[PDB]
């Protein structure tokens, strides 16, 4: 996609993540773990539901129309009837084809966008206490116990607390 | 002794292919079908009033072919003509069959109101072995075959004003005998004529004597014509022979009514959209079942499948095997 995160700098997805679309994996002194981010997940799902409901919204109800199958050869009037129906069907077929192409390109891009939004939000939260490894991971430069990790994930990480500790590990 | 925090997204074992602007096939975590490609095989009997023609075309029910008398005064949202339908009365043609069928189908009713036409000096209620009604000869229920009385067929001149506030549809005909002997036997005059007029329009038909192919005991034919009389207007029928007179008029309406050719059986279920293949659901915006439809239907398209991505790009772990 346009943001280069999904199928880009992030090598691949996580089949193990079953409770969310986007999320976090960590390694610290206490071990490894995983948690979904509910907000980025929901922003993607709300947008997808939004476009789905727009596409499937009923709009035509038709009753008496022209005949479209014919048992006799009649010539000019029947040629016009068939041409009209065939014109219509091609125009609608085209609309259908274009619609899904545009919708799907956009769906791929907005989901890529949400991955990137979460990555930039996380990076700004950490300030100077971590560095971008380039592969979708931050190397955090201080002791970050499980309480500290969950502080990052639920938006309560005070970077000032760990800054002096972290700044020293970075510039030596 | 630091810590790594990795951002990421989910993947699934079994993704789906979709089309985009740049790729004809690319894999995503899920997608949803936008083309309805299947049907039950059955026309649902709700919520639209479906009237099964059984052995009858709409036109035979209109005219009142005896095996179609059960359709008298019927109404419909959708009249369903079956391929097994057959005619079994006097052989006839309708110049502009398609238009009469269309305007009756659209009107949605066969409500007939009998009117007291006075046919002075002719015999009414003529019949034929071509059109059996019970054990003996008969004719279309809504038409009145006039023939000579004694040995005269006088000039018929009658009037029927429309003092109502709705359009009246009159169905009438002209008899084309097979021989001159039949013509003069039935109508005295060697050449009949039928003139049916309103204030604004007129139709005049000269009958044409000659053999057609034998159908149900006769080489003769009837030709069916129609005339709509508006509120305030007047019908005049003038003829010196060969008139197949109306007995009254059909009440015209406008609405949602139509007609469809189909052999799908009618079943007890609920479906807004009807096709000749049967009913289809309308939760999807497009359909590939049939270009002929009635009701709230998806739009017909040529594609049998179109997948709308409902998930991100699916990127699995790189395989070691
Ligand atoms: C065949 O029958 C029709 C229907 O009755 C006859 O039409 C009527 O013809 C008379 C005159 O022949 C018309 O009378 C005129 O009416 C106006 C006012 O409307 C009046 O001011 C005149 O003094 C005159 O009497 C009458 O309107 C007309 N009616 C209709 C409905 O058209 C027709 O004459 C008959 N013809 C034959 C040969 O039998
Ligand atoms: C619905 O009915 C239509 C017409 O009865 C089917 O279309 C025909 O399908 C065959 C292939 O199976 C084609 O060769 C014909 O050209 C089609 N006929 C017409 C008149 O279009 C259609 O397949 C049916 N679809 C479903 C889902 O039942
Ligand atoms: C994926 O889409 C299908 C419809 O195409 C739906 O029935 C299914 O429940 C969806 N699964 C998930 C996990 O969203
Ligand atoms: C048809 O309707 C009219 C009045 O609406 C009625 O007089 C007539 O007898 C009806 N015929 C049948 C067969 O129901």
């Amino acid at each position: 996609g346009l943001f280069g995160a999904i199928a880009g700098f992030i090598e691949n997805g996580w089949e193990g993540m079953i409770d969310g679309w986007y999320g976090f994996r960590h390694q610290n002194s206490e071990g490894t773990g995983q948690a979904a981010d509910l907000k980025s997940t929901q922003a993607a799902i709300d947008q997808i539901n939004g476009k789905l409901n727009r596409v499937i919204e009923k709009t035509n109800e038709k009753f008496h129309q022209i005949e479209k199958e014919f048992s006799e050869v009649e010539g000019r009037i029947q040629d016009l009837e068939k041409y009209v129906e065939d014109t219509k069907i091609d125009l609608w077929s085209y609309n259908a084809e274009l619609l899904v192409a545009l919708e799907n390109q956009h769906t791929i891009d907005l989901t890529d966008s949400e991955m990137n939004k979460l990555f930039e939000k996380t990076g700004r939260q950490l300030r100077e206490n971590a560095e971008d490894m380039g592969n979708g991971c931050f190397k955090i430069y201080h002791k970050c116990d499980n309480a500290c990790i969950e502080s990052i994930r639920n938006g309560t990480y005070d970077h000032d607390v760990y800054r002096d500790e972290a700044l020293n590990n970075r510039f030596q | 002794p630091g810590a790594t925090l990795c951002l990421g997204h989910h993947a699934v074992p079994n993704g789906t292919l979709v089309k985009t602007i740049t790729d004809d096939q690319i894999e995503v975590t899920n997608a949803t079908e936008l083309v309805q490609s299947s049907s039950t095989g059955k026309i649902c009997n709700n919520p639209h009033r479906i009237l099964d023609g059984i052995d009858c075309t709409l036109i035979d029910a209109l005219l009142g072919d005896p095996h179609c008398d059960v359709f008298q005064n019927e109404t419909w949202d959708l009249f369903v003509e079956r391929s097994k339908a057959f005619s079994n009365c006097y052989p006839y043609d309708v110049p502009d069959y398609a238009s009469l069928r269309s305007l009756v189908a659209s009107s949605g009713t066969l409500e007939f109101i009998t009117e007291g036409f006075t046919w002075t000096g002719v015999t009414q209620n003529g019949g034929s072995n071509a059109c059996k009604r019970g054990p003996g000869s008969g004719f279309f229920s809504r038409l009145n075959w006039l023939t000579k009385s004694g040995s005269t067929y006088p000039v018929l001149n009658v009037t029927m004003p429309n003092n109502d506030n709705f359009d009246k549809l009159y169905i009438w005909g002209v008899h084309h005998p097979s021989t001159n002997q039949e013509q003069t036997s039935l109508y005295v005059q060697a050449s009949g004529r039928v003139t049916v007029s309103t204030r604004r329009s007129q139709q005049t038909i000269i009958p044409n004597i000659g053999s057609r192919p034998w159908v149900r005991m006769t080489s003769a034919r009837i030709s069916i014509y129609w005339t709509i009389v508006k509120p305030g207007d007047v019908l005049v029928i003038n003829s010196n022979g060969n008139l197949i007179a109306p007995r009254g008029y059909f009440k015209m309406r406008t609405g949602k009514s139509s007609i469809m050719r189909s052999d799908a059986p009618i079943d007890t279920c609920i479906s807004e959209c009807i096709t000749p293949n049967g009913s289809i659901p309308n939760d999807k915006p497009f359909q590939n079942v049939n270009k002929i439809t009635y009701g709230a239907c998806p739009k017909y398209v040529k594609q049998n499948t179109l997948k709308l991505a409902t998930g991100m790009r699916n990127v699995p772990e790189k395989q070691t095997r």
